[PDB]
DNA sequence: GAAGCCACATCCTCT
DNA sequence: AGAGGATGTGGCTTC
């Protein structure tokens, strides 16, 4: 069981995710126990890398993120605007095909960001399913 | 050993104890379980978080899947969670895409951990 | 005493005084130069008699067994912390690698003078 | 007062 | 001699 039922109300329902619907607050998780210089490189790369560890500030819920579709291009961007990073990642929580989209400061590492159902990959997912 | 249920239909993990002194070993060997198939070798990671803590620190957050189970090697909390609050588990699968299970009011952390009047 | 070493490092009968703040002490009093004493360099010291600093530790923390053994347990875990360190290669000899200075309000030159160490 | 944070105090295993 | 892991303890502060 891959996904639950009801994958789409457990999104517009659930308090776990309309706490989540809304630009919620991110931040950067890694290496915490180091120097701002190299959590900010390392940060950085990694993105190039297509990854990266987010955290929702306020509620401090962590996620890993996988900047690739279900090397990149539209996922990670830099160009958007000079300094701040546009990261896109797709992935199943808690049953429930979702994609994460925010922004990061390169040198704050930190900004905002949110989770988006996904009609696609849910439809795909609860195929499988049947 | 005695499994339970997590915030994902298709993940299962160890009973971690209510309270535990930081950076010390757990009781119990800490385990994911898949219910669905996932690959043998799949990354299976885990992270701590609250409004009190956003990211705790922890140690061999890091386990790979084999035969349905992740069996984590002395994982430890070293981050705290705050005067009577709890820790936000959240596993992450590997999978493509990844998948994620969570696991509210997991765990208590502290610097002294379960301790008998005094 | 020649300043307030106790004092000047934090201790203000409050918490109980801590090792680093006690070994202070004896190193700004001239009657234990005999057993606990400035290198000369900097803020190194060597416990020169190490079984009598762990004596008067414990007699001052009202810790009758304490020994050096348990002390220098109590300096390793400074270490970390950037308290003090240990001079690799020289028995017994310590160094101060905090801030004393600005809580002592002297240089090791002047508290050297001060404490006529040769 | 319970429940947190601290700085050890004790005991040890290893090199 | 020295490093560092594991765990218990009393002083003290915060909820």
């Amino acid at each position: 069981p891959r996904v639950v039922p009801d994958q789409r109300s457990k999104f517009e329902n659930e308090e776990f995710f309309r706490k989540l619907s809304r630009e919620c607050e991110i931040k950067y998780t890694g290496f915490r126990d180091r120097p701002h210089e190299e959590r900010q490189t390392r940060f950085q790369n990694a993105c190039r890398d297509g990854r990266s560890e987010i955290a929702f500030v306020a509620t401090g819920t962590n996620l890993s993120l996988q900047f690739f579709p279900a090397p990149s291009r539209e996922y990670v961007d830099l160009e958007r605007e000079a300094g701040k990073v546009y990261l896109k990642a797709p992935m199943i929580l808690n049953g429930v095909c979702v994609i994460w989209k925010g922004w990061i400061d390169l040198h704050r590492l930190d900004g905002m960001g949110c989770l988006e159902f996904d009609e696609e990959r849910a439809q795909q997912e609860d195929a499988l399913a049947q | 050993g005695e499994l339970v249920r997590t915030d994902s239909p298709n993940f299962l993990c160890s009973v971690l104890p209510t309270h535990w002194r930081c950076n010390k070993t757990l009781p119990i060997a800490f385990k994911v379980v898949a219910k669905g198939d996932v690959p043998d070798g799949t990354l299976v990671t885990v992270m701590a978080g609250n409004d009190e803590n956003y990211s705790a620190e922890l140690r061999n957050a890091t386990a790979a899947m084999k035969n349905q189970v992740a069996r984590f090697n002395d994982l430890r909390f070293v981050g705290r969670s705050g005067r009577g609050k709890s820790f936000t588990l959240t596993i992450t699968v590997f999978t493509n895409p990844p998948q994620v299970a969570t696991y509210h009011r997991a765990i208590k952390i502290t610097v002294d951990g379960p301790r008998e009047p005094r | 005493p020649v300043i307030p070493a106790a004092a000047l490092a934090g201790y203000t009968g409050s918490p109980p005084i801590q090792l680093w703040q006690f070994l202070l002490e004896l190193l700004t009093d001239k009657s234990c130069q005999s057993f606990i004493s400035w290198t000369g360099d900097g803020w190194e010291f060597k416990l020169s008699d190490p079984d009598e600093v762990a004596r008067r530790w414990g007699k001052r923390k009202n810790k009758p067994k304490m020994n050096y053994e348990k002390l220098s347990r109590g300096l390793r875990y400074y270490y970390d912390k950037n308290i003090i360190h240990k001079t690799a290669g020289k028995r017994y000899v310590y160094r101060f690698v905090c801030d004393l200075q600005s809580l002592l309000g002297y240089t090791p030159e002047e508290l050297h003078a001060m404490l006529d160490v040769k």
